[PDB]
DNA sequence: AAAAAAAAA
């Protein structure tokens, strides 16, 4: 909120996620936030919507978005003993927010880094045009547009076998220690669905096959694979 | 975040400390004209010069080797000091020894030069250790 | 007393080597002094009295007035409200001699006004496109304290400004004036303010052969004889340099860390031994000027303790 | 005049801290107030059960009769006859003091002030509730308020007499509130010892012996009185009876 | 006459209200002339009263408080009037009370920045004033009192002075006189001030009763107003017999004072240079704790409290037992007895 | 006459809003309040100025609205339910259908079930927020006594546990919602604060969100990180419904008659059912016991 | 031009 001095304009300023309505955000550096945005966020998220009531304005906005962001492990390079909550300093709240986690190492194998160096060299001068996706540009988007005007459904057996993944999930995770590992909630069957809702829209199918709720059940593994390795 | 850096350090000896004086108290008792500013404007618009397969076996042989020093017969993992900008650097730092003298394609001593001007640099970065 | 404070600013007044070298390499002629001593030393009306001595001194302050820094004379001031400005520029700083007391009090604005007036440097401060820089060659004259209000028995660089190192490192000249309590010489200051209260004037205790007229004619007149530096003192100042620096070779031995090392000390040199050559002397440099400036260097520091 | 509300820091009095980090005003606001009041809270169920039950009174289904008749019993006067008499009482009287009456508040004065100084070399803090001159024109101003009520031209022993009473309340509830904040206890457990091994249960000594023993070895009396009244603080084993000469172990 | 004890504290305000005189040369430009006190202590000490007893009874005063004043509206305001259509500076609180003295309360209360203000006035009793196409230097000689509290509840004698007040040192070197006050606990001096203050409320005024309020009343009987030395009406002062030694009204002071600031303007001599100067060696050099350090400044004190002496007595020439009574008060005030 | 700008809701994200003036005849005086987001329905009409031609050098012409109806969209944004200017006013069959209902045996049953149909369980949350929104009397004693008929719930637990839905769902229930969040709302924000008009040039009072929330419900979310600044500007709101300035000269005491119902989250990030309440939030005693 | 309230640093 800003005002000009002895000007009667009390306005609201729009965020960057005020800009991101119904679309993609992209933070980078996601570590250095301060408190209010910090507060603010895990009700951004999760609500879709931001309130505010100061100096006699108050407003709810809205903030459909879908946020992607990065981040750099404590100390510098990630330590594989500790897992996601010791490496990272960010808090457990903000944490069950997001649907999923990737995390990528770098090493010092001689085969590795030499590919590396030479597919970078080859985009540089060779051909700086001449790299092979299967697909163009425009026909991804083609694609994308067509895709997105699919809503799947679920039918008995998804919801039998989506109620035993959650039994499960609830179950493994729990038996490890307690005070200790909280990290499985109704949240997590919620991004599950909505998962197994867009794998389903990736196929152009209306309907859900238990193979996709099988194929978002092993990323959300994977997830908890990540944080043990 | 930056492409290179350089340091300083004035440490007082006889024989620089000499050399100063001498040099700015007889200050104190082969230079171009704006012909340096058409030259390098001419090679910034004229002049688009690219890196050639040759420098490229170079280029990874150099970073290989920054690469190898970078472990030891220690199983401590020592620092990884090569980074990919390292290469970044390289890249543009041969590129433009390529843009003067008014050159069209890059030789070694291209990339020779940028190596060498890279790593005089990481040998002055070092810490009390080692 | 205080007579070798007196003769740096006799020093100060007659200014340094100037009008440029070959090349079109920059050297101001100004020198910059700042005194240090504690509350009640009289070094505020050692100031007034020299900026009563000096026909360009101008006294300053951190605020208390705002049109005296960073902002034209004439900002909004016609009339009409035709925004005349220079845009960066301060009052009279062109071949002036600035006086400021309290230099620890000014706030950022100034202290950046004093960083930008270094070295003969131009000011060019924008706000509207303008760019009428004011050709900053200018003496700096300041006074300041301690926030201890004492001198401390601890690190002297410690007590310093409390200011940056490299704003300390400009200067040429830095004089400590510290309050020790003695019999033989507080008598003295006691009898001479006594005396001069009873007379209600100056006593004729003084004895003084030449009038405040008179300097003000002489120093017009040392300053037109203008000596230019003579070349045989080259490896005399070369060697004191040396010196200097075997000197930066113990400055980490502390307590009185300040003989750091610069080449603005030997720039200080050079610069007062030309102020010396040029108070009396002809057209001509000596080494005794050279020894002169190494001795008032030396006295400058033995203040520290 | 200000009548002000306060809450202290952590909620609850807490007691057991120290009164020093209780209260956050300085010297200098408290010394203006005259009369502080510390209202803590208590629970022994009988004072509870006389609460609820005026609460469960007073709620408008009842008190809407009861107060009634306190206008018809002539126990209480309504606000507007108060305010009508309070403005006539401050517009037409105005008391003067006694000789007696000085003399008794100088006395008085004396007395609390030097209370204070035992209290404060005993803390080795200074006191957080200040007693000044400021105090002794305190009590004067309640006492001609007090004689002002009744109109009467002149103030007497018996307005006095309430007017200590009430400063003595309001000093011994917030400035004398337990002084010492909780030889160390070295002392406190060895004099602990010998009271159960010397004198046992349902016998008795006098007050005069035992000041005398523990004078005697190194307990002296500043110890041993603090000990003795705290040992009956605790009340589990030590009772006084006849005055303060039978020590009784109950 | 109703405050008990602090004698040295009526002296010392006795000979502020009547200070030294103002010294100017060809060549030493000014010299200041008269003397600033200044009072710290715990609550409840009775300095407020005494600075409301040093307004009634001065020739001018201005009243003040730190808390409730701004230091750029201290000094001077720019008003546009309404007739001329133009913009004119309006005095400010200092300056109306040129040559007289200004009573500050909660002075370590006041704004930091506001201090500086106050400095200035400290520096050359000159006020400059350059805004809005105005450049002038209002004169404004006057003295100041002020009585502050330490940073703690109460004093602290274990402690240093520098450390329970708030204030810089750059303007506390600017006082004269630095006055500490503590409440000692006493029994004796307990019992005595306690008879004092309730002999004072007992009181009455003349040929009113007791039993009603203070009435208002109205103005004198004339509206515009205007047998010599044989019956010393009120000449001799003593209104009521409470002591053996004498006393004086306050018009009678206030005459006395009048013709003290007018008719006589003293002259040092050496006799009392001699023992000045003796004096300010002696103690500047007996190396023990003090209140505050000591600096050249305090000889410039000691001539002008030597001066106002020589005003109280009415003669023209210093003689050496001012110097003696000007160091007594001076030990007193930074020694302690 | 009013001045109608545009919904922070509906203007593009970055941009400015538009102004326009709205007239109001008779019957429709005070019926809008400043702050409150309204739907107007009106006819649009334009009429000469000289001004206007002159600053900008064409035949421009202004433009009011005559409004002919107005409807509250404050809060609750749902407006599928029903068709009407108020949605909470009742016809004479209504009535009698709410006398015929409210006679069956165990009515308060189904009252708190049919309360957030689709939230599972938490049956004791669903009766407090139904005590909560129901109210009760206030009760004045010879003029001379008040007491509050006002409910204040507080929720506590672990993440996960749809508070902020119940919350939601609350703020489409009440009459008379507020919603506050946070580090969002400051003191002086859900108090009525103090403001110069650019017109007139003088202090005025302006309402604060909990004077809106006046005969309605005040709901916060993240209790716990509120700043303590920001939270105790609120005990006379939860406890003396009274809001007192005393600011620029300004001495007026506000009414304020409104529930507040919290939700936060324990040290931690979870409960520790081993330690006592004292140890598992920061909140003190004067707080907690309202 | 000068005093007083509000949110962000
Ligand atoms: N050597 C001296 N001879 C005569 N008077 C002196 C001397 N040193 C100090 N004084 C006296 O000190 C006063 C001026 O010093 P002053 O305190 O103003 O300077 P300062 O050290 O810059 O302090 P501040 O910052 O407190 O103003 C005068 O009253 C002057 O008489
Ligand atoms: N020596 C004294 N003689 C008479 N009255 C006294 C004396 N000491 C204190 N008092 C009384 O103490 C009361 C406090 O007065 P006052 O507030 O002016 O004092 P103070 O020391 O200036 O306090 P503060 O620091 O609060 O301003 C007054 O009513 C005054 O009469
Ligand atoms: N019976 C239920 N209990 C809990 N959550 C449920 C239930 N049924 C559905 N949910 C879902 O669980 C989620 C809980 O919402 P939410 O994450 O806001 O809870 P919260 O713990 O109150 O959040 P926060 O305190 O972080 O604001 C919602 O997405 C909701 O749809
Ligand atoms: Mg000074
Ligand atoms: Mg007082």
């Amino acid at each position: 909120v800003v005002r000009d001095e002895e000007g009667g304009d009390y306005t609201i300023e729009a965020g960057a996620l005020m800009l991101a309505d119904n679309g993609i955000c992209c933070i980078d550096e996601f570590d250095k936030m301060d408190i209010s945005d910090q507060v603010a966020i895990h009700e951004a998220m999760e609500q879709q919507t931001i309130s505010i009531a100061k100096a006699g304005i108050h407003a709810t906005l809205n903030a459909r978005t879908s946020i992607l962001a990065a981040a750099n492990p404590v100390g510098g390079r990630y330590n594989r003993k500790l897992s996601l909550r010791g490496n990272l300093n960010m808090t457990a709240p903000i944490m069950s927010r997001f649907d999923l986690f990737f995390v990528i190492l770098d090493d010092c194998n001689e085969k590795i880094d030499t590919e590396l160096a030479s597919h970078i060299v080859d985009l540089h001068m060779k051909r700086d045009e001449a790299i092979e996706p299967p697909f163009s540009a425009e026909q991804l988007r083609r694609y994308i547009k067509y895709a997105r005007t699919f809503k799947p459904i679920l039918t008995k057996e998804a919801r039998s076998y989506l109620v035993e993944k959650y039994k499960e999930l609830r179950k493994d995770d729990a038996q490890g220690f307690s005070r200790s590992s909280y990290r499985i909630t109704v949240r997590q069957l919620e991004s599950m669905i909505r998962l197994s809702e867009a794998i389903a829209r990736a196929n152009c199918v209306d309907e859900i096959t238990p193979s996709f709720i099988a194929e978002a059940y092993d990323l959300l593994r994977q997830s908890i694979i990540r944080v043990d390795v | 975040r930056f492409d290179l850096v350089y340091l300083v350090l004035d440490k007082v000896d006889e024989k620089n400390d000499r050399e100063l004086a001498k040099h700015l108290t007889n200050l104190y008792l082969v230079l171009p004209v704006e012909f340096l500013t058409m030259y390098i404007s001419y090679a910034k618009e004229h002049i688009h010069p690219i890196i050639t397969e040759a420098a490229k076996t170079e280029l990874v042989r150099a970073y290989v080797g920054m690469r190898k020093m970078g472990d030891d017969s220690r199983s401590d993992e020592k620092r990884i000091t090569a980074t990919t900008r390292q290469l970044e650097s390289m890249i543009r730092l041969a590129e433009a020894h390529a843009k003067m003298k008014l050159k069209n394609v890059v030789e070694l001593e291209d990339v020779q030069e940028a190596v060498r001007l890279i790593r005089s640099a990481i040998k002055d970065y070092a810490t009390d250790p080692k | 007393g205080n007579l070798d404070v007196k003769k740096a600013l006799l020093l100060l007044l007659v200014g340094g080597v100037d009008k440029r070298v070959g090349d079109g390499m920059k050297i101001r002629g100004d020198i910059n002094v700042c005194l240090m001593g504690d509350p009640g030393v009289a070094k505020s009306q050692l100031l007034k009295a020299i900026c009563k001595i000096s026909p360009r001194g101008v006294y300053t302050t951190g605020k208390g007035s705002s049109g005296v820094g960073l902002t034209a004379a004439v900002m909004k001031d016609p009339v009409t409200d035709e925004m005349i400005l220079e845009g960066g520029a301060l009052v009279l700083a062109d071949n002036g001699i600035c006086c400021i007391d309290e230099f620890d009090k000014m706030d950022e604005s100034d202290r950046t006004a004093i960083h930008e007036v270094m070295e003969q440097q131009t000011i060019s401060i924008s706000k509207a496109g303008i760019n009428t820089t004011l050709n900053a060659r200018t003496s700096i004259l300041a006074a300041a304290n301690p926030l201890y209000g004492r001198y401390n028995p601890r690190l002297s660089p410690l007590d310093n400004i409390n200011l940056p190192a490299a704003l300390l490192s400009r200067f040429d000249i830095l004089f400590l004036m510290l309050d020790i309590p003695s019999r033989d010489d507080d008598e003295k200051l006691a009898e001479h303010v006594t005396y001069v209260h009873m007379h209600n004037k100056q006593p004729d205790l003084d004895f003084t052969p030449v009038e405040p007229s008179k300097m003000r004619e002489y120093i017009a007149y040392a300053k037109t004889k203008r000596p230019v530096m003579s070349e045989a003192v080259n490896d005399y100042v070369v060697q004191a340099y040396i010196r200097l620096r075997q000197d930066s070779k113990r400055e980490m031995d502390s307590k009185f860390s300040f003989g750091q090392a610069t080449p603005r000390t030997l720039l200080g040199i050079i610069r007062l031994s030309q102020a010396l050559a040029k108070l009396r002397l002809a057209d001509m440099v000596d080494i005794d000027d050279v020894e002169e400036a190494l001795r008032l260097v030396r006295v400058s520091k033995e203040s520290l303790y | 005049s200000v009548l002000a509300a306060a809450n202290p820091i952590y909620g609850r009095y807490d007691d057991l801290k120290s009164p020093g980090d209780n209260i956050d005003f300085q010297t200098t606001i408290l010394s203006r107030f005259d009369m502080i009041f510390i209202v803590k809270d208590d629970h022994n169920e009988e004072r509870d059960i006389s609460i609820a039950n005026h609460v469960i009174n007073i709620h408008t289904g009842n008190a809407n009769a009861m107060q009634n008749q306190q206008e018809e019993n002539g126990s209480e006067i309504s606000i507007e006859k108060m305010k009508r008499y309070i403005t006539y009482c401050r517009l037409k009287c105005a008391p003067r003091l006694s000789p007696q009456a000085a003399e008794k508040l100088s006395s008085n004065f004396v007395t609390i002030r030097k209370q204070l100084l035992i209290n404060e070399l005993e803390s080795t803090e200074r006191s957080s509730i200040p007693i000044t001159i400021r105090q002794l024109e305190a009590i004067i101003r309640i006492t001609e308020s007090l004689a002002k009520l009744e109109l009467s031209p002149i103030a007497q022993e018996r307005h006095v007499d309430e007017a200590i009473r009430l400063f003595q309340a309001s000093t011994m509830d917030a400035a004398s509130q337990d002084p010492i904040g909780g030889t160390s206890l070295s002392e406190i457990r060895r004099f602990e010892q010998e009271l159960k091994r010397r004198l046992p249960i349902g016998w008795s000594t006098s007050y005069q012996t035992l000041r005398r023993e523990f004078v005697d070895t190194h307990r002296f009396s500043q110890l041993a009185l603090d000990k003795a009244l705290y040992a009956l603080e605790k009340h589990e084993t030590i009772q006084l009876r006849h005055q303060g000469q039978n020590i009784y172990r109950s | 006459p109703s405050i008990y004890g602090h004698d040295h504290i009526k002296k010392a305000i006795l000979l502020m209200l009547m200070g030294g005189v103002e010294k100017n040369l060809e060549n030493g430009s000014h010299l200041r002339g008269d003397i600033n006190i200044l009072m710290v202590g715990d609550p409840s000490t009775a300095k407020s009263q005494l600075l409301r007893f040093v307004l009634n009874t001065a020739s001018l005063a201005i009243a003040t408080t730190g808390r409730g004043s701004s230091g750029v509206g201290l000094t001077a305001a720019v008003t546009t009037d309404r007739e001329t259509g133009e913009r004119r500076l309006e005095a400010g609180a200092m300056v109306l009370a040129d040559r007289g003295v200004v009573c500050i309360d909660e002075f370590d209360k006041m704004t930091d920045v506001d201090r500086v203000a106050i400095h200035e006035v400290m520096e050359q009793q000159t006020v400059t004033i350059a805004k809005a196409g105005i450049h002038t230097t209002l004169n404004a000689r006057c003295s100041v009192i002020a009585a502050a509290n330490p940073v703690f509840g109460q004093y602290d004698v274990n402690r240093d002075p520098h450390q329970n007040i708030a204030l810089p040192d750059s303007l506390l070197s600017r006082f004269d006189l630095l006055f500490v006050v503590t409440d000692d606990i006493n029994e004796i001096r307990d019992r005595s001030i306690s008879e004092h203050v309730l002999r004072t409320h007992r009181y009455l005024p003349p040929g009113y009763l007791e039993g009603e309020p203070v009435r208002e009343r109205l103005n004198l009987s004339l509206a515009v107003g205007e047998q010599a030395g044989a019956k010393l009406a009120k000449n001799k002062g003593n209104y009521n017999g409470t002591e053996i030694p004498k006393l004086v009204t306050i018009p009678f002071l206030r005459k006395y004072v009048q013709y003290a600031k007018e008719r006589v303007i003293p002259q040092l001599t050496q006799e009392a240079i001699n023992v000045i100067v003796k004096n300010y060696t002696d103690l500047r050099n007996d190396d023990n704790t003090k209140k505050s350090p000591i600096t050249a400044r305090t000889l410039e004190t000691l001539i002008r409290l030597a001066t106002a002496h020589a005003k109280v007595r009415l003669s023209k020439t210093v003689n050496k037992v001012d110097a003696k009574v000007a160091a007594n008060l001076l030990r007193f005030a930074l020694l302690g007895e | 006459r009013v001045t109608l700008q545009e919904a922070p809701g509906t203007v593009p994200p970055g941009r400015l809003p538009r102004h326009r003036e709205v007239i109001l005849l008779a019957d429709l005086v005070d019926v809008s309040k400043p702050g409150e987001e309204v739907e107007v329905t009106g006819i649009y009409k334009n009429n000469y100025d000289g001004n206007l031609n002159a600053k900008n050098g064409f035949p421009v012409f202004a433009t009011i609205i005559e409004a002919n109806s107005i409807k509250r969209r404050e809060g609750n944004t749902a407006n599928e339910g029903e068709e009407g200017l108020d949605v909470f006013s009742w016809t004479e069959e209504e009535e009698r259908e709410f006398r015929k209902i409210s006679r069956d045996r165990g009515i308060i049953d189904k009252i708190i079930s049919s309360m957030a149909p689709s939230i599972y369980g938490h049956r004791d949350i669903k009766t407090a927020v139904a005590c909560s929104l129901f109210g009760g009397v206030p009760k004045n004693v010879n003029g001379k006594h008040s007491i509050r008929g006002d409910i204040n719930v507080l929720l506590l637990g672990d993440p996960g546990t749809a508070k902020s839905q119940i919350l939601k769902y609350v703020e489409k229930t009440a009459h008379r919602a507020v919603f506050a969040t946070g580090q969002g709302a400051s003191a002086v924000g859900l108090t009525a604060s103090v403001r110069k008009d650019p017109i007139t040039k003088e202090w005025t009072l302006e309402g604060g969100a909990l004077v809106l929330a006046d005969k309605g419900v005040c709901l916060i979310d993240e209790f716990d990180k509120m700043n303590d600044q920001d939270r105790t500007s609120i005990h006379e709101a939860m406890e003396q419904q009274s809001i007192s300035i005393s600011k620029a000269g300004i001495v007026t005491t506000l009414q304020a008659r409104c529930s507040i119902i919290a939700a936060a989250n324990p040290n931690g990030g979870r409960y520790n059912s081993t330690l006592p309440l004292a140890q598992n939030v920061s909140l003190t005693e004067p707080i907690l016991s309202r």
